[PDB]
């Protein structure tokens, strides 16, 4: 008799949670491409020529 | 008796002296199988890379010069007769 409705009102609270979530991300580097480059004198002044 | 004649000779070694030793047999083993020196760089860069892994850059030549940024301790500068074998791993 002495718990009333206007001495012990009953309130409700949640605090807003984010949906967790499972993701994958693979990183790679640019490709790496051999190269094989001679050079003599005449090879230069041709161009050059 | 060529292998006795060339005798490979080492400028600048920043590596270890057994690793040293293998070079400079594969260094003679190149020349005499190559017939030409653009064969040479191509065949010590795919003996190095298969016996230890990674990303090697070989260059060879009469005059050249040569800064670069390298694995410490896989550098090595050898020259024979007039061909200079520079080889150097990169990460």
């Amino acid at each position: 008799t002495l718990r009333n409705k206007f001495n012990y009102n009953t309130r409700e609270c949640q605090t807003i949670n984010p949906s967790i979530r499972e993701r994958g991300v693979s990183t790679e580097p640019p490709p790496s491409d051999t190269i094989c480059g001679n050079i003599t004198q005449w090879e230069i002044f041709d161009a050059y020529y | 008796s060529h292998l006795d004649k060339v005798q490979p000779v080492i400028k600048n070694s920043d590596m270890s002296v057994e690793m040293q030793k293998e070079v400079e047999e594969v260094a003679k083993k190149a020349i005499d199988y190559c017939n030409t020196d653009k064969e040479i760089a191509t065949f010590i860069k795919d003996d190095f890379r298969s016996r230890y892994h990674g990303t090697w850059h070989c260059i060879v030549g009469r005059n050249f010069g040569s800064f670069v940024t390298f694995e410490r301790s896989y550098y090595i500068y050898l020259y024979v007769g007039q061909l200079a074998i520079l080889l150097f791993k990169t990460g």
